[PDB]
């Protein structure tokens, strides 16, 4: 969009031979998609249980607002779990250890995973020549996105959900600080009494 | 005692810092060696300077020790 | 304009280089015949400007050198956090402050170190540390050794990262010239960044954090039950009850009531009765409007977006007549030498330090400070000796600029041009001053002697005899103490206890009582005034004279660090700016040991003590009055009254002290054998040795050569400065720890 | 590792190995015999 | 050209896939020269063979333990061994130190010298001590010798060092495990498989603040 | 920062008054470059919507003008005695 007032994407940045720095268009495209899609999953993963909880639709004894299931526990932690919190980080820590260095590992030689063989997964694990758009029989399974002109207008699409869920993660940290309920309840606060209920009254109130 | 226990370490130290000298005193450029030290040959000369006054008793004997002053950089006076 | 220019891979990250020692010179590149070859490889490490022409390789060397340095100074306060978490006394330091002496040094029981483990109290037994850290660690809210801990473990990593960082940005990712050739965004982002961000945070965390912690800890509360700072942070009703302005909560910030918030940004002065030190809500409010006064000034200089200062603009439209061109190429030499921008950063850093030292014995920023006479000593005597180093560096580099990096062509008829043009008088003149200084303060000295030994003393130059009154200070000292009463109003009291009239005293001793300037003071102040001007006459002859003289024209040709231009001319000996930047570091020992050691007589005759329900009683009985006019009175009543616990702390815990001190003196003396000789004895001694190991062939294949006179000379400096600095060390500590 | 043993057998070896071994040595010698003064084995 | 310790990374030079288990993991450049590659091939495999040796007497005596045998812990186990012990402490270690100073030497000169032992020097041996690759020796260690196949002893060379792996990794686990709960290896494996939900590194207290 | 409150008349009428200058000259904004008296009308970037060079850097600019201007005078009247 032409958005770039400091300056992060010439390609005279980084200019030269090997591998280089973190400054340079390829890191920075497979950066910004990735920051996206995991900006998405979360802004998903946050109010997704509230309103659910509200509506019902899930037990409101699971429904807790996302900061306090136990990634804050200073904010709190959700004891009725099939493990402790701990026990989840380290399955956590395996195996998104192992997807990412599969990443990585392929974003350093491009269709390499495919090649050592990993429980017969290697047909899905090839990619394409942007390292930030994989695809195959798995990462693009249905295969949805086969034409060129609405497979840039899936990228479009995907860029900008993601850019607006850098704003969405951004506020759901921000109010949840600064009000300690969930992104939700703030939501029904806004709607409520929008005066009553904002920025310039909450900033002059308990916990914030 | 404690004189000759000082004394066989004093040698022990003079003789293998003098085999690591002529050892390498005949090697091409070696001033070098002297910076860049190698490890196997002065760990070896460092575990067989045990009898240090018998070698260099037999190395004065023989003539090998001292060198003629014909051969030494004497000042002009 | 401004953007990020970096060359990636410039260098290979191989042992290639480590392989072979003599790789930066083409000179040293060859091989070491001669046993100067090493002194060279030594000395020649980190001169980047004789390893390659280029700026931008010397740009990235000197970036990771500051990283390398910053990765080593996270590591020794690190070390420092985990010696305070293991091995240290702070818990039981922070339940009593005033009666167990801090510890953070454990010695080993090997050989008759046990002895050196003194009983500090506490149930703890070590090294009576002076660094102040546990006074540190109690004004920045820290109770148990967790945190301690947690700090030394943060420190390590950030040290390991600072270290990658070096690495990354010289072998990996290296800048190129035009991306540190951007001064103003350098300026910005290091004054709104660097300064102003760190403020803010400091603020932030004193006031979240510090606070509480203080506020609690001076009311009596046990630091066992005193809450986590965290809860703190979390919790607005357990900060509420302490503060009751957090109870609005950031509402009077942004409706522009901060009189609201008068409780812990407060605006007090002197200290506080129950710990010494100063206020930590003063401290708060200090660095919280220091962060807003460095991001306004962060944001002057143009570097992307139209507004803004141009540095260049600036410097070329200030002219004034008698300068005829002002500043016209001053930008371009501060942006294409690094030795002009490490002279005047040095400069500035030593002043600062001194700055520093001054103002933290003046007023005490932490709690149980004052008391503690030895860290406050400690702290003043180091800050000094850094500074006055980095001051003296400041003119050495200064000379290496004007030496190498000067060029005359750039500049005509600028402020350098024209300075150069006129050294002759400003030496003359700074000469004169200095004569005048030293006859005017050291020939009052040597007649009070005189007058004392000719037993009249009625003619001294003292209180009692007709006197030398420091009028100027007195009255600043006078107008500072009414200065809350008309000039600041919303002061509650004197910025220091300095020129104040209470003595406050936590612990049955003095934290800070008023000082008396008199005759003495006088005359150790113009002491000091004649020391520094001609130091700074040494500094700057050096300076001035580097590129030619009247004596050599071509100086210039010679280089930097030459030895001499032979004996001719009556003998060119020392001619070089390197020699005198060497007799300029003995002119600063000279300067900074009167310096401390009037600091020290001065706080332990009329400021430490021990306070009494009938009057208060100094260290010492209030000798710098009647004792410091005379030279022999200084001595006898300070250097022989003291270090009488120095000599006799043999077979307790100080007698590590004396050891220090004998060797200091030892290190002091053989410092002389490098200063008075030459090189030409020393070479015939070698030459004597030489045929001594070529009789029995133990002769080495490096020949053996005697040290260079400009090594020898350095060699000798170096040895006496550290012969004379641990001697003042081990002395004041000793007589500090003995009796304070 | 053949760089890196070439740099490791300059001034360190000689300079902080042997320095390391005959202090640690006397250290421990210290350590588990007092302090002599009459060699009577 | 073989499974490495990372997909699609880069093996070293000097690991070409020739070794047992060459899966070409080396990053700081050890074991580079020739030399040093068969002094750190013989100390992988003899501290391989002691971690399998050591951790199947671990398990041994665990499982005994559990049986109800009166088996000491893996740990202080020696403490309680040498007060029943004919053999005071002293002369055992400095019989083991003779004992291996003798047959450590002799694999030392070999490993320096190939087939240096097989001399007849001791005992009159000629084929017997006399090795047969870097660190793998034959004749008498090969008693019932199914290494004469050359597809088999490859095989057999891959699961030796394999297992020997395992076993490093085992014995840090043991001690690890035994530092985090003073229990034994099959006491902490019966926990684990009895409530694997929550008995784990994770709730044992120690190790995780 | 109540509306109608005087502080908050204050500093919208002085963020106001930063942000009406610099739209027609009256200010060194980034179309004025400053000499002694301000002037050469330069122009870089663009102003993406009205006229006269007016981008992001120079509302940002001129805001945080305002607000520090409105602050001086706010905390200064609350010193000298008014509101
Ligand atoms: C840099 C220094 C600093 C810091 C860090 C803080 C921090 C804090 N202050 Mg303090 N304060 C400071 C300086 C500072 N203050 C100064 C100088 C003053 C003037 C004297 C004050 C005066 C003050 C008062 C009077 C009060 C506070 C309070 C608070 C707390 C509430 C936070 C808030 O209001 O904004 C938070 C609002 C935001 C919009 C911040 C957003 C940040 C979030 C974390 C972004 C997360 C985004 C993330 C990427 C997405 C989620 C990630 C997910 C995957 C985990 C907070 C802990 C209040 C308190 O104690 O309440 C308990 C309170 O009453 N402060
Ligand atoms: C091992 C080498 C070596 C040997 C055999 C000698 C032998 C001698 N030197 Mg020489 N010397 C050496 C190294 C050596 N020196 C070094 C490195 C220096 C520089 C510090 C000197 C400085 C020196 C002076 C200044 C004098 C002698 C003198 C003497 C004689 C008296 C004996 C003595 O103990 O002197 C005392 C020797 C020293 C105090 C030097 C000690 C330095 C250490 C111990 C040497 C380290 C070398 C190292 C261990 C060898 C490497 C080992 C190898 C396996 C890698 C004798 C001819 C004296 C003389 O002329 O008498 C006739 C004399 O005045 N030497
Ligand atoms: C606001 C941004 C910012 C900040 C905070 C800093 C901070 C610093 N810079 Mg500066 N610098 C900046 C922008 C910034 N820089 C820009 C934009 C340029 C190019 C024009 C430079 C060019 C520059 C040079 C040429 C040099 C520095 C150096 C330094 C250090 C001075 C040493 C000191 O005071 O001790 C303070 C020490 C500490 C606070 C210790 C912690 C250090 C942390 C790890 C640094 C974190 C700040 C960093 C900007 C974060 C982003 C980096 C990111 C890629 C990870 C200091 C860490 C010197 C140096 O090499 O040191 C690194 C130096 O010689 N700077
Ligand atoms: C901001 C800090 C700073 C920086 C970046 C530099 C950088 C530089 N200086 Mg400057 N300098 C500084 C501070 C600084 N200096 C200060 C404070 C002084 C006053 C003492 C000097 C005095 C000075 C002189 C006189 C000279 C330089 C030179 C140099 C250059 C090479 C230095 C070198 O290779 O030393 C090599 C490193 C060493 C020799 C190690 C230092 C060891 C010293 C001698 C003893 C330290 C002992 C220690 C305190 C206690 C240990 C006790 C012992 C028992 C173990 C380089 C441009 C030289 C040059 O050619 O400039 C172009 C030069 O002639 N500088
Ligand atoms: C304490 C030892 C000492 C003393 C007293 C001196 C004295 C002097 N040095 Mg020196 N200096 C010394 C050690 C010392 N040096 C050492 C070790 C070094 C090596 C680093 C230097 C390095 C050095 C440099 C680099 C410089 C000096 C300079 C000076 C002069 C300073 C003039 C001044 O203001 O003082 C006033 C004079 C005195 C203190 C001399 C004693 C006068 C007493 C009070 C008696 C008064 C006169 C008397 C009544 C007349 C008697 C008459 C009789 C004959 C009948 C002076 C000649 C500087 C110079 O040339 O002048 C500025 C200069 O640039 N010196
Ligand atoms: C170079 C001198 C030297 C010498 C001779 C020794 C020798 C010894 N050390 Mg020692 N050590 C040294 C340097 C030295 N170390 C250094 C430099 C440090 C600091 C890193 C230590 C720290 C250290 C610790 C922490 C311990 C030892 C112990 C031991 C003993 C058991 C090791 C063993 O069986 O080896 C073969 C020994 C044959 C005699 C042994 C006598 C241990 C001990 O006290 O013995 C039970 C012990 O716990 N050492
Ligand atoms: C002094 C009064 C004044 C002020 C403060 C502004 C300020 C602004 N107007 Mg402008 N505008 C003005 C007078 C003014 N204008 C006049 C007289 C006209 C002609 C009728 C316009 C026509 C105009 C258009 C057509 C647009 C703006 C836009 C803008 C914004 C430009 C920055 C931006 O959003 O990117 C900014 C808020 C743009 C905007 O807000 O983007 C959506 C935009 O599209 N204005
Ligand atoms: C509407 C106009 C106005 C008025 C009446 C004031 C009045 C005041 N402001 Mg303010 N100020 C204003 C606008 C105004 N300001 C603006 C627009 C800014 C932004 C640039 C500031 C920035 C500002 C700062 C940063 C500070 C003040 C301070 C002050 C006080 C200075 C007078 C004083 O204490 O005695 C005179 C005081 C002297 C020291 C005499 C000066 C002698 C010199 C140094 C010689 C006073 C309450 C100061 C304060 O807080 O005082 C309590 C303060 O720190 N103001
Ligand atoms: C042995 C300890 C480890 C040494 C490692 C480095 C070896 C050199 C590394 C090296 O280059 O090795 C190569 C070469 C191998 O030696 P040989 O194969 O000839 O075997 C002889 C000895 O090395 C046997 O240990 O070593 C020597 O020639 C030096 C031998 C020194 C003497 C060692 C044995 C005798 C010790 C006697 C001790 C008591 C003496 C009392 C009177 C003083
Ligand atoms: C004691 C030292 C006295 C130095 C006297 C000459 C200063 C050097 C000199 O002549 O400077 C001349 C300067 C006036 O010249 P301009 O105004 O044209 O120079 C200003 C530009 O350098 C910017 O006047 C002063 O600095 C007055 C204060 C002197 C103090
Ligand atoms: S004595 Fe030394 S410094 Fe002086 S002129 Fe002679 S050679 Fe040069």
């Amino acid at each position: 969009y032409g958005f770039d007032p400091l300056g992060l994407l010439d390609p005279s940045v980084s200019g030269g031979k090997g591998e280089g720095g973190f400054v340079n268009p390829r890191w920075l495209q497979y950066s910004e998609v990735i920051h996206a899609r995991w900006a998405m999953l979360g802004a998903a993963g946050c109010i997704a249980p509230e309103i659910l909880g509200k509506a019902g639709v899930i037990p409101a004894e699971t429904a807790v607002d996302w900061f306090r299931t136990g990634v804050i526990p200073p904010a709190g932690v959700y004891k009725n779990f099939w493990a402790d919190p701990f026990t989840l980080f380290f399955i956590e820590v395996v195996a998104i250890q192992f997807a990412e260095l599969k990443r990585l590992q392929d974003y350093k030689n491009p269709g390499s995973q495919s090649r050592q063989y990993f429980l017969g997964l290697e047909g899905l694990f090839k990619g394409s020549d942007n390292p930030a758009y994989p695809g195959g029989p798995f990462f693009n399974f249905a295969n949805f996105g086969k034409t060129e002109e609405e497979m840039k207008k899936l990228k479009l699409n995907e860029i900008k959900n993601g850019r607006l869920a850098m704003l969405a993660m951004f506020g759901y940290g921000a109010q949840a600080v600064i009000t300690g309920d969930g992104p939700f309840d703030n939501l029904l606060a806004h709607l409520a009494d929008p005066t009553g209920n904002n920025l310039i009254t909450n900033l002059g109130g308990k916990f914030g | 005692i404690p004189t000759f226990g000082f004394l066989y370490v004093a040698g022990y130290i003079g003789h293998v810092g003098r085999q690591y000298i002529i050892l390498s005193k005949e090697d091409a450029k070696p001033t070098d060696k002297e910076i860049i030290l190698d490890v196997p040959l002065a760990l070896k000369l460092a575990f067989q300077g045990w009898a240090w006054p018998l070698a260099s008793i037999q190395e004065l004997r023989n003539g090998s020790l001292l060198e003629k002053d014909e051969n030494i950089t004497v000042s002009p006076r | 304009k401004v953007k990020i220019a970096v060359d990636r891979n410039p260098v290979e990250t191989n042992f290639e280089k480590w392989a072979k020692p003599g790789h930066f010179s083409r000179a040293l590149a060859k091989g070491p015949n001669t046993t100067t070859w090493i002194w060279n490889l030594h000395a020649d490490a980190h001169d980047f400007d004789n390893h390659t022409s280029d700026l931008e390789e010397i740009s990235r060397k000197v970036f990771s050198a500051h990283f390398g340095q910053l990765g080593i100074i996270l590591i020794w306060l690190s070390g420092m956090y985990f010696h305070g978490a293991r091995f240290s006394n702070y818990e039981g330091w922070l339940s009593d402050p005033t009666h167990i002496k801090p510890s953070a040094q454990v010695v080993w029981p090997i050989v008759g170190q046990e002895i050196l483990n003194g009983d500090v109290g506490g149930g703890f037994q070590g090294i009576q540390i002076t660094s102040g850290f546990f006074q540190l660690w109690r004004a920045s809210g820290i109770t148990s050794e967790l945190q301690l801990y947690s700090t030394a473990i943060g420190g390590l990593v950030l040290a390991a990262a600072c270290f990658f960082a070096g690495w990354f940005h010289y072998h990996k990712a290296a800048p190129k010239l035009e991306w540190f050739q951007n001064v103003e965004s350098m300026l910005n982002h290091h004054l709104a960044g660097l300064l102003g961000l760190g403020s803010l945070a400091w603020a932030g965390h004193q006031i979240h954090v510090s606070l509480p912690v203080n506020k609690l800890l001076d009311a009596g509360v046990d630091p066992k039950e005193i809450p986590l700072p965290h809860e703190f942070l979390l919790n607005q009703s357990i900060i509420a009850d302490l503060y009751p302005s957090f109870s609005k909560g950031l509402a009077p910030f942004f409706t522009l009531n901060w009189a609201e918030y008068s409780d812990f940004l407060t605006f007090k002065g002197g200290l506080n009765p129950v710990t010494g030190g100063l206020w930590l809500s003063d401290t708060a409010h200090h660095h919280l409007a220091i962060a807003v006064l460095f991001l306004v000034a962060g944001h002057q200089y143009r570097t992307n977006w139209g507004i803004g200062h141009s540095i260049k603009d600036i410097l070329e439209s200030h002219k004034g007549p008698f300068t005829g061109n002002g500043h016209a190429g001053l930008y371009e030499i501060l942006t294409t030498s690094w030795h002009a921008q490490l002279a005047i950063n040095l400069a500035l850093f030593g002043s600062l330090s001194i700055i520093v030292a001054h103002h933290m014995y003046a007023m005490p920023p932490y709690p149980y400070l004052a008391t503690d006479y030895g860290t406050q000593l400690s702290l003043f005597t180091h800050h000094m000796w850094i500074g006055g180093f980095c001051v003296v560096g400041a003119g050495a580099h200064a000379a290496i600029f004007m030496v190498r990096d000067y060029d005359p062509t750039n500049n005509y008829n600028n402020l350098l041009d024209r300075v150069i043009r006129h050294r002759d008088a400003i030496i003359s003149h700074l000469n004169w001053v200095s004569i005048f200084l030293g006859f005017h303060s050291f020939g009052l000295y040597i007649h009070n002697d005189t007058m004392s030994a000719l037993g009249r003393p009625q003619d001294m130059f003292s209180d009692t005899a007709i006197q030398l009154q420091p009028v100027f200070a007195q009255w600043i000292q006078n107008t500072h103490f009414t200065a809350p009463q008309l000039t600041a109003p919303n002061a509650l009291a004197a910025t220091s206890l300095t020129w104040g009239g209470d003595v406050v005293a936590v612990g049955g001793k003095v934290a800070m009582m008023p000082i008396a300037l008199g005759t003495s003071d006088f005359l150790v102040h113009h002491i000091h005034a004649f020391t520094i001007h001609v130091t700074v006459l040494i500094l700057l002859k050096g300076v001035l004279f580097a590129r030619s003289s009247r004596l050599i024209p071509d100086k210039a040709n010679l280089g930097f660090r030459f030895p001499c231009d032979g004996p001719g001319r009556g003998g060119t000996c020392q001619v070089s700016a390197w020699d005198h930047v060497f007799l300029g570091l003995f002119w600063m020992y000279n300067s900074l040991s009167i310096v401390i050691f009037h600091f020290s007589w001065k706080m332990q005759s009329d400021v430490w003590g021990t306070v009494t329900d009938s009057g208060v009683s100094h260290i010492t009985g209030g000798n710098f009055a009647q004792s410091a006019n005379t030279i022999n009175g200084w001595l006898r009543d300070f250097l022989w009254a003291q270090s009488s616990q120095v000599i006799q702390s043999y077979g307790s815990a100080l007698s590590a002290y004396g050891l220090m001190f004998l060797g200091a003196h030892f290190v002091w003396a053989f410092s002389l054998m490098f200063l008075f000789s030459g090189r030409g004895y020393w070479q015939e001694l070698i030459e004597s040795i030489v045929w001594a190991h070529n009789k029995l062939r133990v002769a080495p294949s490096i020949q053996p050569r005697a040290l260079s006179i400009t090594q020898g000379r350095a060699v000798g400096v170096a040895h006496y400065l550290l012969g004379g600095i641990a001697t003042t060390w081990s002395f004041f500590l000793a007589r500090i720890i003995a009796v304070g | 590792m053949k760089d890196f043993t070439t740099y490791l057998s300059t001034a360190p070896v000689v300079g902080l190995g042997w320095a390391i071994f005959t202090s640690g040595l006397l250290i421990e010698i210290n350590r588990f015999f007092p302090d002599p003064l009459v060699f009577s084995f | 050209d073989r499974p490495l310790w990372s997909p699609g990374s880069e093996p070293p030079a000097w690991l070409d896939g020739s070794l047992a288990g060459d899966y070409g993991f080396d990053p700081l450049h050890l074991s580079e020269e020739p030399e040093m590659r068969k002094w750190m091939v013989q100390a992988e495999l003899v501290h391989a063979r002691w971690a399998m040796l050591g951790v199947a007497g671990i398990l041994f005596t665990s499982i005994a333990a559990k049986t109800g045998a009166p088996f000491p812990d893996w740990y202080d186990a020696g403490k309680e061994a040498i007060k029943t012990s004919p053999a005071p402490l002293g002369s055992l270690i400095f019989t083991e130190l003779l004992l291996f100073g003798w047959v450590e030497t002799k694999r030392l000169y070999d490993l320096r010298n190939p087939g240096s032992q097989g001399d007849g020097s001791f005992l009159g041996i000629t084929d017997g001590l006399k090795g047969k690759e870097n660190g793998y020796p034959g004749g008498l260690f090969d008693p019932m010798g199914m290494s004469k196949n050359e597809a088999s002893y490859k095989e057999a060379k891959v699961k030796e060092i394999k297992n020997g792996r395992l076993a490093m990794l085992a014995f840090v686990g043991f001690i690890a495990q035994h530092h985090a709960t003073h229990k034994s290896p099959i006491d902490n494996l019966l926990d684990h498989v009895a409530d694997p939900f929550h008995v784990t590194f994770a709730t044992n207290g120690v190790s995780i603040p | 920062s109540f509306i109608g409150s005087p502080t908050n008349l204050i500093m919208v009428s002085s963020i106001g008054a930063c942000l009406f200058a610099s739209r027609f000259g009256l200010a060194p904004s980034v179309r004025k470059v400053a000499q002694p008296l301000k002037l050469s009308d330069r122009e870089v970037l663009q102003t993406t919507g009205d006229p006269a060079g007016f981008t992001a850097t120079d509302v940002l600019a001129m805001g945080a003008a305002g607000h520090a201007i409105g602050v001086g005078i706010v905390l200064g009247l609350k010193g000298i005695g008014q509101l």
